[PDB]
């Protein structure tokens, strides 16, 4: 169970990368 | 807040298994018929000041008007 | 079909589901802009600041 | 230098000559009279308005 | 009388900033500028605009830069609490005629030139109202003849203006040799005080057009999603024991 | 079908939300008047 | 049932209040579309007080710079011709969706019992509407907004014996100079909170007594939980309400306006027509109808007790208008008066609109003064139409 | 009308009195710690230098 529940939290901390891209979009950080 | 309860015997079906977007449709002509002979009497009455207070007020305004042109 | 193919794809977990969502909302937000501005600039040609004669001429 | 406006507008003078024509009888009427208060803008109004909205297309389709 | 107090009504141009997709010429925002500069300034106002708002929409940095070193503006106190003048940055706004309303007055005989930046949105039905105005300089009619020190102007609320006739044919050159009437340069100075009453208008128009159509979507959307949500009770067939 | 309808219209959500949250923050930002004294 | 382990979190006690009277309150299966007017006017609600705010991080209550801070708003701030327009027009749109919740009550008859309250705290809902508009548009601090703010608050001296020193009171300092900016400017910041504790009133006691239908009838039989029956119904009504608050936004901006707000507050000179906001117009016109100012402020005042008389008539049996043709029409010319009472308001004293208006705040008033008649007739009804 | 004021601005008191700009007194005994012992003791304690 305990690797389902990593991947699952992985996965909405992948998520949550991306709201927080598409919030705030940072080629200056993307770049390097 | 009670709730009455009726005794009755309901079927439905599940809303993945019927069209959505095709009652709006079905029936065009019937659903403007029945607006119209429904409500044409409250239309009048609705519009019917309205229009005719406007009228008024542009007939008299161009005869004041007209009256007052030296 | 497509949609079931499409499904199968990415309406399996909602965390996939949401960064879709999020992700399309990006790319359709851009092509939208794309499409106006294209739309935009045909529709006002030669009334642009960028193509008036005398734009470096007072000098 | 010729001002497009004032052409326009004599161009388009001959196309409802009926309000000038109302104007020119109140003109008449007034020089008759001669001592009232005589202004009868109406006719005025009347005529610049039909030539304005004559103008109005023509103006900006002849401007640069 | 009642209609002279109110005014000639003011026709409906087609303006070319007119339309749901429309921008402003701007090339006769250039050519409205420099009319409102050369003939207009005298004695209007605008002390809403910074010369920095000119950059991109109708001149070049440097030609903003090299217009505002033209005139020199007084800056505050220096070390010894003395006043000066210095020549005037691309921060400053535009240079005001008179000292204040009380000046104004006087010189232009008890009638104040109103303040010109928010000038197509104080009338009603803004811009045809200014076009009208600075072209319509008539004959006054028959036998209403208005006081000295006034011109009559069918569009103006009594028919006797302050201003004088303005715009003239060849009152001004202009830079890219577009011949120069009264037309011409009326339509430019409107063109010109529009933009400066609403810089945002390209933009708010973008956006416009971009979330009534986003929005459209959206409520396609909706509506889909309100049936199938409804689809199970709007589709049900119950049994009440009951007739009458 | 009725899930990729809803998920146009969710997309579609989220760009206004979006759109407004960052009107409100960037009128909360600086302005052009203090960006043109920066010298 | 004995709770011993928790099964769901929205029957906790965290989320138990919020689960009851949003998720699962019972509601009418036959609901149209102005219940979702009723939630939409609690959304513009929420638009305008954060516009306000957003916009109040920008503007100075003081005389000599009202004015050009609204115009650093509108030039300078990044994205602040938005928040100003969106905060206009959503005045606009909030007395729109108001006027359509009112209508749409007056109707279906949803002031009879048991919503009484509910409608008395509509009322007083609608005069803080009604005061926090006003306050907030002698802001922005131009011709129109000093004259009106001049006009309407120097009708107040109506009253016999007080009169005067009200005035002179309310505006500090014998006209409406920086005193009586500063004191509008946090009037208007503090009366939005006030409605929206107004409009948590308003909606317990609804929730207390239920909800109305279309039909006007008992309605515990056929009832189905608000969410998300209605949830997505009034998801539809809020994407086209922002449609058509967009096509005002960005399109048509001043249209809903005056352009004598654009002219610095002249306190010499005073522009030719001075009329407050359009949602003002009905009552302005009531007013300005009915002469000797004392009787136009009792006459207001004779609307707030009529509107606040409606619930409470003898015997108004049959609730909704679609069994009661008398009621119906009359429902629907008093629509219409009330349109063209809104008309006249824009219009000069000159004549005929003096007579015009004086027939239609008349005609206003007969409306209020012929439904218990109507009612008490219906309650003769049932004995006479048998059919045995 | 208010108390005149004997400079035009700050600076131009801070070039009359080589460089130091007295303070505006209105607020004077509420501004300093201790401000009305702190003021009378200012005012007359002009004393020597210490060694
Ligand atoms: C005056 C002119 C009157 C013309 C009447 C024509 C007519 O027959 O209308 C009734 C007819 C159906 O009659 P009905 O069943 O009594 O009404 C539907 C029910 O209300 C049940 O509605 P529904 O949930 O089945 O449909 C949802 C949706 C369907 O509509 C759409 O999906 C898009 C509509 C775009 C309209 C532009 O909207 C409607 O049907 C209309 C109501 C829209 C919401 C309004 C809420 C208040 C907004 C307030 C804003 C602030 C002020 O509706 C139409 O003809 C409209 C659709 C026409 C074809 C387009 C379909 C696009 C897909
Ligand atoms: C309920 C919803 C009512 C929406 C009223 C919208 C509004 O105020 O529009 C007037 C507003 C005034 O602008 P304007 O007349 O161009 O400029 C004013 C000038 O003085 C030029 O003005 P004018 O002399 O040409 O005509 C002035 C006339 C505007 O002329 C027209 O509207 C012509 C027809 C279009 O003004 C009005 O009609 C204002 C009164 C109308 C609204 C009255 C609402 C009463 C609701 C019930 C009150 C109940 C009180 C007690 C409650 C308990 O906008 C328009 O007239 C054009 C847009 C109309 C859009 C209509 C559809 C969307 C709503
Ligand atoms: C992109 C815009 C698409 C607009 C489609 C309009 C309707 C086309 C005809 C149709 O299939 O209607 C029935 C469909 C629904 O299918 P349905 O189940 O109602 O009908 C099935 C029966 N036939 C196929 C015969 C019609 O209507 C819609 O899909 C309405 C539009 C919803 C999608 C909105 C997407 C927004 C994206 C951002
Ligand atoms: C108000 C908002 C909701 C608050 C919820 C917490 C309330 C306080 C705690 C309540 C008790 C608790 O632990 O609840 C969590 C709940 C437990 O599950 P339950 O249904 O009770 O029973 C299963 C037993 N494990 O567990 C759940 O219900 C599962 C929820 C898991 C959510 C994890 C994913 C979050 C991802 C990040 C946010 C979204 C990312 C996208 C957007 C990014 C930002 C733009
Ligand atoms: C929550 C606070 C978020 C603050 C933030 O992200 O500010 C934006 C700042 C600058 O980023 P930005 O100006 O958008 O990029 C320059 C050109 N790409 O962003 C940065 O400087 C880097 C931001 C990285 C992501 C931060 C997420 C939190
Ligand atoms: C953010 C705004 C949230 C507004 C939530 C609604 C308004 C507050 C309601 C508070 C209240 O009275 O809660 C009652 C409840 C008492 O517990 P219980 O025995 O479950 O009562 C059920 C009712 N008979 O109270 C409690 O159990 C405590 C509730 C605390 C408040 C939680 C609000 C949501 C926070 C996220
Ligand atoms: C414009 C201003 C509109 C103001 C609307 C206020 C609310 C009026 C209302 O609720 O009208 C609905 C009513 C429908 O009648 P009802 O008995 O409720 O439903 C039977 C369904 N077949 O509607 C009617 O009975 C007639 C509706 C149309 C009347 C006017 C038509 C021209 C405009
Ligand atoms: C100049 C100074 C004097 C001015 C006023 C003078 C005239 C006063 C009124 C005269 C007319 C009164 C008529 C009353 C009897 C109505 C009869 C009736 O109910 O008929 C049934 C009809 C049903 O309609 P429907 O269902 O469409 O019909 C199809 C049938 N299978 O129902 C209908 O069609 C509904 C009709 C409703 C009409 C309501 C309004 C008129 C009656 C009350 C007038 C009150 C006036 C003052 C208040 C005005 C509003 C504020
Ligand atoms: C000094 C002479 C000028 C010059 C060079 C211009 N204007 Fe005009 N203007 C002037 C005065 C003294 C007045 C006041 C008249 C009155 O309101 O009684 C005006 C008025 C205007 C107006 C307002 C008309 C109205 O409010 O109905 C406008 C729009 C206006 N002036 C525009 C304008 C333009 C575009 C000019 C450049 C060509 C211009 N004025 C020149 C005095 C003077
Ligand atoms: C701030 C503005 C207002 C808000 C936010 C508001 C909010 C609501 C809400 C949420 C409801 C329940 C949902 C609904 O039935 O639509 C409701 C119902 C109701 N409101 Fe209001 N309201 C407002 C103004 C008014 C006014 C001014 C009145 C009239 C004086 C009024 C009278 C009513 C009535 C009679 C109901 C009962 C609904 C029914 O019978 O089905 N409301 N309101
Ligand atoms: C607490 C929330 C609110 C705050 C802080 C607030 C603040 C302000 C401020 C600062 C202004 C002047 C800015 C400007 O001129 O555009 C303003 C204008 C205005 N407000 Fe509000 N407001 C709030 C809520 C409301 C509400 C609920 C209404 C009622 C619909 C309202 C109606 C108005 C109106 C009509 C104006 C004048 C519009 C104009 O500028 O032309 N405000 N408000």
């Amino acid at each position: 169970i305990q690797p389902a529940d990593v991947k699952a939290a992985a996965m909405w901390g992948v998520a949550a990368a991306t709201g927080g891209l598409y919030l705030v979009q940072v080629s200056i950080l993307v770049l390097p | 807040k009670q709730i009455v309860p009726v005794k009755s015997v309901i079927y439905a079906l599940s809303p993945f298994q019927q069209k959505v977007m095709t009652g709006l449709w079905k029936d065009l002509p019937t659903k403007i018929h029945h607006k119209v002979s429904e409500n044409w009497i409250s239309a009048t009455l609705l519009l019917g000041p309205l229009v005719g207070t406007y009228a008024y007020v542009q007939n008299y305004l161009e005869k004041e008007k007209l009256h007052h042109r030296y | 079909g497509i949609f079931e193919s499409l499904y199968k794809v990415v309406m399996r977990r909602n965390s996939v589901y949401v960064t879709f969502v999020i992700a399309g909302a990006f790319l359709g937000e851009r092509a939208v802009d794309y499409g106006i501005h294209k739309l935009w600039e045909a529709n006002n040609v030669g009334k642009r600041y960028e193509d008036i004669p005398v734009l470096g001429q007072k000098l | 230098p010729v001002d497009q406006k004032r052409y326009l507008e004599e161009s388009c003078k001959p196309k409802c000559v009926k309000p000038l024509l109302e104007y020119q009888a109140c003109i008449k009427r007034i020089h008759g009279d001669d001592s009232g208060q005589k202004h009868c803008t109406g006719q005025y109004f009347d005529y610049w308005f039909c030539v304005d909205k004559c103008v109005a297309p023509k103006l900006f389709t002849k401007l640069k | 009388a009642d209609e002279a107090e109110h005014g000639l009504a003011c026709p409906s141009y087609p303006w070319p900033h007119k339309g749901i997709l429309s921008s402003y010429d701007h090339a006769s925002i250039r050519r409205g500028h420099q009319v409102y500069t050369e003939v207009c300034a005298s004695c209007h106002s605008m002390s809403l605009i910074s010369y920095r708002d000119l950059v991109g929409v109708a001149y070049t940095e440097e030609e903003v830069k090299a217009m505002a070193a033209e005139i020199e503006v007084v800056d505050g106190p220096n070390d010894e609490g003395e006043m000066f003048t210095r020549p005037g940055k691309l921060s400053d706004r535009f240079p005001q005629p008179y000292a204040n309303e009380a000046a104004a007055r006087f010189a232009n005989g008890g009638a104040y030139p109103p303040d010109l930046s928010l000038i197509t949105k104080a009338r009603h039905n803004g811009q045809n109202y200014v076009f009208s105005l600075l072209t319509g300089y008539r004959d006054p009619p028959a036998g209403v003849s208005i006081r000295e020190g006034l011109h009559y102007n069918p569009y103006f609320p009594g028919g006797a203006i302050a201003m004088p006739k303005m715009l003239n044919d060849g009152a001004v050159e202009y830079e890219d040799g577009t011949p120069a009437t009264e037309a011409q340069m009326g339509k430019d100075v409107v063109s010109f005080l529009s933009w400066a009453a609403e810089p945002e208008m390209e933009e708010r128009k973008l956006m416009g057009f971009k979330w009534i159509f986003v929005l459209s979507l959206a409520l396609l959307q909706a509506a889909y999603y309100r049936r199938l949500r409804w689809s199970v009770l709007k589709s049900r067939k119950l049994v009440l024991d009951v007739v009458n | 079908f009725a899930y990729f309808v809803l998920t146009g219209g969710r997309f579609v959500y989220a760009s206004l939300i979006r759109l407004l949250v960052l009107k409100f923050v960037l009128s909360m930002s600086a302005s052009k008047d203090v960006l043109a004294l920066a010298s | 049932t004995i709770r011993n382990q928790r099964f769901s979190l929205l029957k906790e006690p965290i989320s138990s209040t919020l689960n009851q009277h949003l998720i699962d309150y019972p509601t009418p299966s036959n609901l149209s579309y102005w219940w979702g007017f009723g939630s939409l006017a609690g959304i513009c609600l929420v638009i305008q007080i954060v516009t306000g705010v957003f916009l109040a991080m920008h503007y100075t209550p003081h005389v000599d710079l009202a004015f050009n801070s609204v115009e650093h708003v509108m030039r300078d701030v990044e994205g602040g011709w938005l928040l100003r327009y969106m905060h206009a027009n959503g005045a606009s749109m909030f007395f729109i969706v108001v006027y359509l919740h009112i209508f749409r009550g007056l109707y279906y008859a949803s002031y009879s019992s048991p919503r009484e309250f509910v409608w008395c705290l509509g009322v007083v809902i609608f005069l803080l509407m009604i005061v926090t508009a006003f306050t907030g548009y002698v802001l922005p601090w131009g011709q129109m907004s000093f004259w009106g703010a001049t006009v309407i608050t120097s009708l107040a001296s109506a009253i016999p014996v007080v009169g005067d020193t009200i005035v002179t009171w309310l505006w500090g300092g014998f006209s409406v100079d920086n005193a009586t900016l500063n004191r509008f400017f946090s009037l208007h910041y503090l009366l939005p909170f006030l409605l929206v504790g107004a409009s948590l009133l308003h909606l317990a006691a609804l929730h207390q007594y239920g909800s109305n239908n279309p039909l006007g009838v008992h309605s515990e039989m056929d009832q189905i939980s608000f969410y998300p029956y209605f949830y997505v119904k009034d998801l539809v009504g809020w994407v086209a309400f922002a449609i058509f608050f967009s096509i005002w936004i960005f399109y048509a901006p001043n249209v809903l306006g005056h352009p004598d707000n654009y002219i610095p507050a002249n306190p010499m000179s005073t522009p030719p027509h001075i009329v407050p906001e359009w949602y003002f117009l009905p009552i302005y016109a009531i007013l300005r109808s009915i002469p000797d100012k004392s009787g136009g402020v009792a006459a207001i005042a004779l609307v707030f007790i009529c509107l606040l008389a409606l619930p409470f008539f003898k015997s108004m049996y049959v609730r909704s208008s679609s069994f009661r043709p008398i009621y119906q029409g009359i429902f629907w010319l008093l629509l219409a008066d009330c349109l063209l009472l809104g008309w006249i308001g824009c219009q000069p004293v000159e004549a005929p609109f003096v007579t015009i208006g004086q027939i239609s705040s008349f005609v206003f008033f007969l409306f209020f003064a012929i439904t218990p008649i109507l009612g008490r007739v219906g309650r003769g009804i049932p004995n006479s139409y048998t059919t045995d």
